[PDB]
């Protein structure tokens, strides 16, 4: 009787503990939510089927679950696809959230407390027919009035499917059966043969033979050739017993139970080994559920696996069942052999064999009372064997049993270890293999064995965390076996990364019960994991006949060598195989580790050449990250800081990624890599440092790590310092120290970020400034063309849909910033001393009391205070309180938006004399700064700039009095030169010394004599004039020998005589690395000479051209390329239109090889758009250059096979970054009106 | 003598360093600010480019976050 509705519900009560190991259970009900509206949208239905078929429904269960199977089993739950839902049939519930504490019968008999074990009588399973019927019709005499016909008997019919209302009554009488009334018992008269449990679709005349052969009212009627045919269905083929009462009374007495050398706590553990039926002549898999596979047995069988899979353990229940009453197989024999003596197989043999188990009692036994006694019946003979071959020479087993079936033709279970199969297998029937053990017989396992301390609790949630590196960690439950010992240290463990905790003790573990000699063992452990060497080698799993004598283990294969390695059947018959990926992964640091035993000398050159293939800094980091955790587990002092040498020795200087990727498809047994080194590039990509400083901190955290198997003292601290040097981190290292102790460690920078916040300002949409470009018209070509394209809109949702997935995990966390003894663990020595601490923020969403009152402590100990600041304009006033210890911050102070106003009073109250400023956007007030600004300052460059505002002379007029030690200053002309400005900037810098200016635009205007007549040994030059003079540029500005830089551009103006004297100074007074070439007057003619002579440069980078392309510059460039000078060159630009033309790219291209010392070359801002053959020419490009990190061209608009051209012929030099062939297309109409022709 | 390590923590300086590079990125306008934009849109083009996928591989990187706090409701 089903029902409707009721909304169920999951446990709020407990779960406020798991919010501490997840984030926030809060917004767990809200995922509840789907299951009403998905439960309701399901088919509340009704009855479907008696238990025993839902394992069934389980076949793709996913295995990971919590419960088990077998747990939803007596709960008959079916199992439907729809999420992972399953299904009460008397009641009508449905569930999906799990619990660990709780089993499933609980949920049922809790919150339906209604139909199931009330005995409204729904299901039956060890379903048989014999208990239906064998026992059962016996009193079934006289169990009706008088029938002789079909049709008396089809009334008593009518009391009978309440269970069913299926399977017509007509059938069965058409069949002639009575139903007694007792269960849905109902029986054949004349044979008085019965039956019942009758699945939807079941003939009697299909039936009643198969159960009834010798039924006359059947055999009076359907006749028999009919039979053989009918005969064709599922199941099997089909003191004399008082000796049987002892083979019963054996395995009911205890032997088998306390088999776990913990103790038998639970005697009987009821968690089952999935078996798989593969098939002989054909592929076919064939998955099954173990009491399916009872009743599938005939004759002989396989049993297979590899060891301490289950072997034993699986046939071991047979007999404590076939004893007890239950499930049906058992109730057909009434003997049943196990004999797991590989022991007994030289022995020509006795009955005596059986005496093992018999424990004598015996002696009337003889082949008399056993041979033709056990070919006296066929079918209730049965055997149980551990054993293989049938080399063993037997009169019994061999000469008989294998050999002759149908002599006998009785069934056997054969345990047998992998390694054993392909010897013996065409005599063997198909297939009943172990796919691997079922991660939830686990759970279940850990249940019983433990209270359920919290323990297993904390152990899913890393196997939430790893995925493959947790889900295939178990295979054999002789690994949870390894863990059953659980007092490991008080238990399996209270400690975190159960991986290791897990290997770590299955090793030991096997040393204790074969430690009687394992001289043999580690040797052989020691001569084996020269393949797992090989992991660190690369992934080739196959590993032959052959590299195992590298190994020298090979077909010597003691019963140990099994404990590891296997074989695997073959379609060709040489082959192998071995266990797992992860277990390999952990035997080659335990084999690695026993080289660099210092007392081994000559061989640990071995890993010296091993530990040496690890050479790029993200092989470290993900690679083989989770590798090294192995070795610094098994702890050996003498080795690790030799180790350690090798990682710190990685990063050298200066060379961010040797190879950002050396990755194998070793990579695919852990995913997170892919995300990861992605997430490592990605990151290097935007910014060069941070790369390299993130990168920093896990070999670091690595670094420490293994300094912590024992001792950082000895050789552990020299490397240390070296890695620390002129480096810059961020505060999570220090909690990360326990090597916070040794000292207040120096020679390093640090730095904080803090930002909650969703962007808000304009500082995008100039593209508004784009649109009187005529945007709308242009695209025109190329089926394609759109492919090249974006629009804002599509790139901004793109953008904010992620951030959405952000947005979830910003919410769930209850978590802000740092410092849980980040500080603390810091600050718990008094005298730190800390030399840079640096901090960039965003917005006021972290201005509070407390999480900054932590902050407040962190600028303690930290001896100069520098900012960065974006979206915050107030974040300096919420200060205050932190900095009102007056703590001197200096350094600089980096912004984009407001000074907050009345906020900097602060910053004038704070008079720690700042070196720097850097104000970049908005405006500027003196009441905010320029106030009295000089008084305590004076110190290191200024930078303040804004876009169109006035008022930049009005700055200092204060200034005057000041004497500066600045030496070093920035700004620029807000107007066409206004003589305040000057006068402004002329007093300065006479009296100071002149050193790195940084102007945006000087409007030349009048005497800049004034301006750079004391212009003096500068570095930094940036001036780009609208208006010019071409005095001072074409005389003082090249006077001043040493010069790296120089930003230059804004419309060079046409004195050809001019650009010579630009050009002959420039190329007379060439001391430079690098330049901004100002942008052309026509230059183009003489422009040669501004690359001729630029051979002479003693360094190379940043190459800039606005403009002077189309004539010879190209092969100017080339020969200049092709034979050296610009050599050791970083980067190469042009940003023209008119100059551009495709003609000369290919000549460009002609031979632009010899000059791997490149980074970057940009070709872009066409509003017409460039498409031509010239993308041939590319073919050869990157492949000849070797060394780039990327290009951008905007122009390409390539055909997208073209673009394989790209994409294909880009990564044969390296695999990282790449040409940017879109922009973020200011959104608009993309029309084809030239498609229009065709 | 312990070690320590934590993966759902890792992620979280993970999530640190993409907003910090949010912020690496610089622009500059002008008065004229088109001359500019043909640097800057390049610039600009560019750092999004880049920055996209930077966000992207940041959701990346969260996209394993989620499920393992959701499925330890089931369990
Ligand atoms: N469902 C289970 N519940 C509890 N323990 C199990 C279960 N299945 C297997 N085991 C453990 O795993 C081990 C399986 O090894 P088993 O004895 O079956 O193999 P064998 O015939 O001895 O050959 P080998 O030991 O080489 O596998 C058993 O010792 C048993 O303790």
């Amino acid at each position: 009787d089903r029902i409707s509705e009721i909304d169920y519900e999951f446990l709020p009560e407990l779960s406020a503990l798991l919010g501490v190991d997840a984030f926030q259970v809060a917004k767990s009900q809200e995922e509840e939510e789907h299951k009403e509206r998905m439960k309701m949208k399901k088919g509340f239905n009704s009855q479907m089927r008696s238990e025993a078929k839902r394992l069934k429904t389980f076949e793709t269960y996913d295995t990971f679950r919590s419960w088990t199977p077998q747990e939803m089993a007596a709960a008959g739950f079916y199992h439907t696809g729809v999420r992972l839902g399953v299904q009460c049939f008397c009641c009508s519930l449905i569930l999906f959230g799990n619990s660990l504490r709780k089993l499933p019968i609980e949920r049922h008999k809790k919150l339906r407390p209604e139909c199931e074990f009330l005995q409204g009588k729904d299901v039956g399973n060890i379903g048989k027919y014999d208990i239906r019927v064998k026992r059962p019709e016996k009193m079934l005499r006289g169990g009706k009035a008088r029938y002789h016909e079909e049709e008396a008997r089809l009334e008593s019919f009518e009391d009978w499917p309440f269970y069913a209302h299926g399977t017509s009554p007509r059938v069965l009488s058409a069949a002639g059966f009575v139903f007694t009334g007792k269960r849905d018992t109902v029986q054949c008269f004349s044979c008085g043969g019965s039956l019942g449990n009758w699945e939807e679709g079941d003939d009697p005349w299909k039936e009643h033979a198969k159960w009834f052969p010798k039924c006359e009212f059947l055999q009076s009627k359907k006749s028999s050739e009919e039979i053989a045919q009918y005969i064709q269905s599922y199941e099997g083929f089909v003191s004399e017993q008082l000796r049987d009462n002892y083979t019963k009374a054996t395995f009911r007495h205890m032997n088998l139970p306390e088999v776990c050398s913990s103790l038998g706590t639970d005697h009987l553990l009821s968690c089952d080994v999935s078996i798989i039926s593969k098939h002989i002549s054909q592929p076919v898999q064939e998955a099954l559920t173990i009491p399916e596979v009872f009743s599938n047995l005939n004759s002989v069988m396989c049993v297979e696996g590899e060891t301490g899979s289950g072997k034993t353990t699986f046939l071991k229940r047979i007999a404590f069942l076939w004893a007890s009453g239950c499930c049906p197989l058992l109730y057909r024999f009434q003997l049943v052999f196990y004999l797991s003596l590989s022991s007994i197989t030289p022995d020509q043999g006795l009955a005596n064999i059986i005496c093992a188990q018999l424990l004598g009692a015996g002696g009337c036994i003889s082949e008399v009372c056993l041979s033709s006694s056990i070919q006296q019946l066929q079918h209730q003979v049965l055997f149980l064997l551990d054993d293989y071959s049938g080399l063993a020479s037997l009169p019994q087993a061999l000469h008989t049993l294998i050999t002759k079936n149908y002599l006998s033709r009785t069934c056997l279970l054969i345990a047998v270890h992998t390694n054993r199969v392909r010897d013996i297998r065409l005599y063997l029937g198909t297939s009943l293999e172990i796919q691997e053990f079922p991660f939830y017989n686990t759970v279940s396992v850990l249940r019983k064995f433990f209270s359920h301390d919290i323990i297993c609790v904390e152990k899913l949630i890393i196997y939430f965390i790893d995925n493959k590196d947790l889900q295939g960690v178990y295979k054999t439950p002789l690994f949870v076996a390894a863990v059953c010992t659980d007092w490991i240290q008080n238990a399996s463990a209270q400690d975190k990364f159960q991986d290791v905790t897990l290997f770590q003790s299955y090793m030991q573990y096997l040393s204790l019960k074969y430690k009687a000699t394992a001289e043999p063992l580690q040797a052989t452990v020691s001569s084996c994991g020269q393949l797992a060497l090989t992991g660190l080698f690369s992934s080739c799993f196959e590993f032959n006949s052959d590299d195992l004598a590298e190994a020298g283990v090979d077909e010597d294969e003691k019963l140990t060598t099994l404990l590891m390695s296997k074989f695997t059947a073959q379609r060709l018959r040489p082959v192998y195989r071995f266990l797992g990926p992860l277990f390999q992964e952990f035997l080659a640091a335990v084999r690695l580790t026993e080289l660099l035993s210092s007392d081994r000398q000559e061989d640990q050159d071995l890993g010296l050449y091993y530990l040496r293939q690890i050479d790029s800094p993200l092989k470290a980091i993900n690679s083989f990250n989770i590798f090294l955790y192995y070795v610094s587990s098994h702890s050996s002092s003498k080795a690790a800081p030799t180790v350690v040498s090798h990682l710190l020795q990685l990063v050298d200087e200066k060379e961010s990624l040797e190879n950002m990727s050396e990755n194998e498809d070793y990579m695919k047994l852990h995913p997170q890599t892919f995300l990861w080194f992605q997430f490592v590039r990605g990151l290097w990509l935007v910014s060069p440092e941070s790369s390299s400083s993130f990168v920093s901190e896990h070999l670091l955290r690595l670094a420490l790590i293994f300094a912590y198997e024992s001792n950082t003292v000895a050789e552990c601290s020299p490397f240390i310092l070296q890695f620390l040097r002129g480096k810059t981190l961020a505060l999570r290292v220090l909690n990360l120290q326990y090597f916070r102790d040794h000292p207040e460690s120096l020679l390093l920078l640090r730095s904080l970020k803090v930002s909650i916040n969703g962007n808000k300002m304009s500082s995008y949409v100039d593209y508004s400034f784009k649109t009187y470009f005529e945007n709308l018209q242009p695209p025109a070509i190329d089926e394609e063309y759109t492919s090249a394209f974006e629009h804002i809109s599509e790139w901004r949702r793109n953008f904010a849909q992620d951030e959405e997935i952000i947005k979830n995990y910003e919410n769930i966390r209850p978590r802000a910033l740092p410092d849980i003894s980040e500080g603390y663990w810091k600050l718990s020595p008094k005298p730190c001393k800390i030399p840079k601490l640096e901090v960039q923020v965003n917005n006021t969403d972290a201005a509070d009391q407390a999480l900054l009152q932590v902050l407040m402590e962190v600028f303690s100990a930290s001896q100069s205070i520098e900012f960065r600041l974006f979206n915050s304009s107030g974040f300096l006033e919420s200060i205050c309180p932190a900095l009102e210890l007056s703590k001197a911050s200096v350094t600089k102070c980096s912004m984009s938006r407001l000074e907050l106003s009345r906020a900097e009073q602060e910053l004038l109250l704070t008079l720690p004399a700042l070196q720097s400023l850097e104000v970049s956007e908005t405006n500027q007030l003196p009441e905010q700064l320029f106030h009295n600004l000089h008084k305590f300052l004076g110190l290191k460059e200024l930078c303040v700039r804004l876009d169109g505002k006035p008022n930049v002379l009005s700055v200092l007029p204060r200034e005057f009095p000041n004497l500066l030690h600045m030496e070093k200053l920035s700004i620029q002309t807000s107007t066409e030169s206004d003589l305040s400005k000057l006068v402004k900037f002329i007093q300065n810098f006479p009296n100071l010394h002149v050193f790195h200016l940084k102007c945006d635009f000087l409007s030349n205007c009048e005497s800049l004599m004034a301006v750079l007549a004391s212009c003096k040994k500068l570095r930094e030059i940036e001036f780009s004039g609208r208006c010019f003079e071409a005095m001072t540029f074409v005389n003082i500005l090249p006077n001043f020998v040493s010069l790296k830089i120089l930003n230059l551009k804004d419309q060079q103006f046409p004195d050809k005589e001019t650009s010579e004297k630009f050009a002959q100074a420039l190329g007379s007074l060439r001391n430079l690395e690098e330049l901004l070439v100002p942008t052309g007057d026509g230059i183009h003619q003489v422009a040669k000479l501004i690359v001729r002579q630029c051979l002479q440069l003693p360094c190379l980078r940043v190459l800039t051209f606005h403009d002077i392309l189309d004539d010879d510059s190209v092969i100017e460039i080339a020969r200049a390329a092709t034979s050296g000078g610009f050599q050791k060159l970083e980067n190469l630009d042009i940003s023209m239109n008119h100059k551009i033309t495709e003609e000369g790219y290919r000549n460009f291209f002609q031979a632009l090889d010899n000059l791997p010392n490149l980074q970057e070359l940009n070709i872009c801002r066409n509003i017409p758009g460039r498409i031509q053959v010239q993308a041939t020419t590319v073919k050869a490009l990157g492949q000849c250059v070797s060394r780039l990190p990327s290009l951008i061209r905007l122009h390409m608009l390539s055909w997208l096979l073209d673009e394989e051209d790209m994409k294909v012929i880009n990564d044969v030099k390296e695999r990282h970054p790449q040409s940017k062939r879109l922009i973020i297309f200011w959104k608009l109409i993309v029309p084809f009106s030239p498609v229009i022709l065709e | 003598a312990a070690a320590r390590l934590s993966s759902g923590l890792r992620i979280n300086s993970a999530k640190d360093d993409a907003a910090g590079q949010a912020i690496a990125n610089s622009g500059s306008g002008s008065g004229s600010r088109i001359e500019d934009s043909d640097y800057a849109t390049e610039v600009s083009n560019m750092s999004r480019a880049q920055i996209l996928q930077q966000a992207g591989t940041s959701v990346l990187a969260q996209a394993n976050q989620v499920p393992q706090n959701v499925l330890s409701l089931l369990r």
